RNA sequence: UGAAAUGCGCAGAUACCGGGAGGAACGCCGAUGGCGAAGGCAGCCACCUGGUCCACCCGUGACGCUGAGGCGCGAAAGCGUGGGGAGCAAACCGGAUUAGAUACCCGGGUAGUCCACGCCCUAAACGAUGCGCGCUAGGUCUCUGGGUCUCCUGGGGGCCGAAGCUAACGCGUUAAGCGCGCCGCCUGGGGAGUACGGCCGCAAGGCUGAAACUCAAAGGAAUUGACGGGGGCCCGCACAAGCGGUGGAGCAU
């Protein structure tokens, strides 16, 4: 946008590093890793970001939730600046 | 003591903005409040309380009256969705109050409580 | 004037001073298009200023205007709901406009029974931060040292 | 709030901090997605349970498709008994707008929305398109299993399109194409989904459902145009900026 549309995303391809490397998706403890799959707030990021497929996120999510109940990961965190 | 001129030097600056009025607040580093002003506190009675001035102006009185207890630097805390955001802030950034941090904490129900008819659609 | 933005016509410099603003002012005093009459009036009024004042006539004029020129206005708009004031900076093309216009008005507003007198003096009154002329620049730039609520425009 | 007012606040409200009770829904993921016969169904967890797709070709051996009547399921609302009742909100109470407002706006508020069992059964219950099966170009995106795996083969969801179809819009291997089986249903509008009879319901009502009479139409899609308190673009002293004037008086016409 404005004359950019800012929606030009050439199917990524070779996605940098695919966001990390080799980390389960049903780890109801492995925070260290999960902490990255969340916006400034415990707001699970969309597909647009991260770098996951169908069944995957269905899991990542199903997990992050299982994590919050363990008090490991956050539901909603405050915003700095702006 | 009498009315006691208490020194605080630092505290909070909660700001509530919405389609109706803008309430700024000053508090101690432990939540406890010191002094709050608003749009109402200064003339402005009707929709003039949601007037962006309702931000700064109040967000000056919060300051002035808040510098009287020392406070030189404050940690801002925005809330609500409407107008007056940042203004109340900038207002403090010229008020004489150094601004430590600016944070947002607007409370959005993870879907609970049926909103009033007045609220329902969006797109 | 939809597009093209009309182009500011430029007058011919003065004959006794050769400096735009002079004519421009001259012009504002004029009525029914009479130059000469209106001309004498300014030149007359320019004379009366070398006496009642030692300062050259031009400097009294030019320095009486800049004290008039407004630097802010209030172009109303419809933020919806009501008719807001909305104040803005004065394009330097306009300041002059109002400025001189103002003078000539306030002038005629005064008591004296003349043309020059009315003019010379209020000029002079203007070169000291005084006069019904300057009075208006004040009542103006005041309705604009604050504005009035455009928060829906967030930015 | 368009402005407001009712309303709540010095028995100190709002705004901020801490703690406690309660009900309801359940953010972001989440989608152009998924599953289900439909209604419908999303915090997480476990358990009990349905359906379904694929790979293997292993077992039965036509055992199949449809389905009048029957029976069961069936949003919301409503009904009965009992509980619960945070927010919301018919009726109703006030506030305001209006020429008048038993309305749009505003502040409260009961049934209700909630759960249990029982009842109701309707719906733009719509894909407005019965079920099953065989046949007829592709391309593109997407969910899910197999795969010698960014390519081919199966199931499901969208898009665009061959032939063909269609009154047109459109549909087009998720056919509204080509065919076969079976089932429901239509046979001009209004009167009527009304009247009567019957069945059903605690009731509200529901299903079945006419005619007299009356009108030459009711109607579907698309074309041109006009119109919109629809939209984008765009001109004209049309507005604005500005100068003079008219509306006042005497007179003239
Ligand atoms: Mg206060
Ligand atoms: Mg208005
Ligand atoms: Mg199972
Ligand atoms: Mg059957
Ligand atoms: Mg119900
Ligand atoms: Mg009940
Ligand atoms: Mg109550
Ligand atoms: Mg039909
Ligand atoms: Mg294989
Ligand atoms: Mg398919
Ligand atoms: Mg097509
Ligand atoms: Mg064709
Ligand atoms: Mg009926
Ligand atoms: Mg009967
Ligand atoms: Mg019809
Ligand atoms: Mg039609
Ligand atoms: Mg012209
Ligand atoms: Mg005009
Ligand atoms: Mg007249």
């Amino acid at each position: 946008k404005p004359k950019k549309e800012a929606q030009r995303r050439p199917s990524r391809k070779a996605k940098v590093k695919a966001t990390l490397g080799e980390f389960d998706l049903r780890d109801y403890r492995n925070v260290e890793v999960l902490k990255r799959f969340l916006s400034e707030t415990g707001k699970i990021l969309p597909r647009r970001r991260t770098g996951l497929s169908g069944k995957e996120q269905r899991i990542l999510a199903k997990t992050i939730k299982r994590a919050r109940i363990l008090g490991l990961l956050p539901f909603t965190e405050k915003l700095v600046r702006k | 003591k009498k009315k006691v001129k208490r020194q605080v030097a630092s505290g909070r600056a909660y700001i509530h903005a919405s389609y109706n009025n803008t309430i700024v607040t000053i508090t101690d580093p432990d939540g406890n409040p010191i002094t709050w002003s608003s749009g109402g506190v200064i003339g402005y009675k009707g929709s003039r309380k949601g007037t962006p001035y309702a931000a700064q102006l109040a967000a000056l009185d919060a300051a002035k009256k808040a510098m009287a207890y020392g406070m030189q630097s404050v940690d801002v805390i925005v809330r609500g969705t409407g107008a007056g955001r940042e203004q109340a802030i900038r207002a403090l950034q010229a008020s004489g109050l150094q601004v430590k941090s600016i944070v947002d904490d607007t409370p959005v129900p993870h879907n609970g409580c049926r909103p009033k008819k007045k609220f329902r659609k969006a797109s | 004037a939809r597009r093209r933005r009309a182009e500011v016509r430029q007058l011919q410099p003065d004959l006794v001073y050769g400096d735009v603003l002079v004519t421009a002012f001259i012009n504002k005093i004029m009525r029914d298009g009479k130059k000469n009459l209106a001309a004498r009036i300014f030149y007359d009024a320019c004379k009366i200023i070398q006496e009642k004042t030692g300062q050259e006539p031009l400097k009294v004029f030019k320095q009486a205007v800049e004290n008039v020129k407004p630097r802010m206005e209030v172009r109303s708009r419809r933020v919806g709901g009501a008719n807001y004031q909305v104040p803005m900076e004065v394009s330097p093309r306009r300041q002059q406009s109002l400025a001189l216009r103002w003078l000539v008005q306030a002038a005629n507003q005064r008591p004296e029974r003349r043309a020059a007198v009315r003019i010379a003096h209020e000029l002079m009154d203007a070169a000291e931060g005084k006069g019904g002329a300057v009075k208006k620049k004040e009542d103006v730039e005041r309705m604009a040292e604050a504005n009035r609520a455009y928060a829906h425009y967030r930015w």
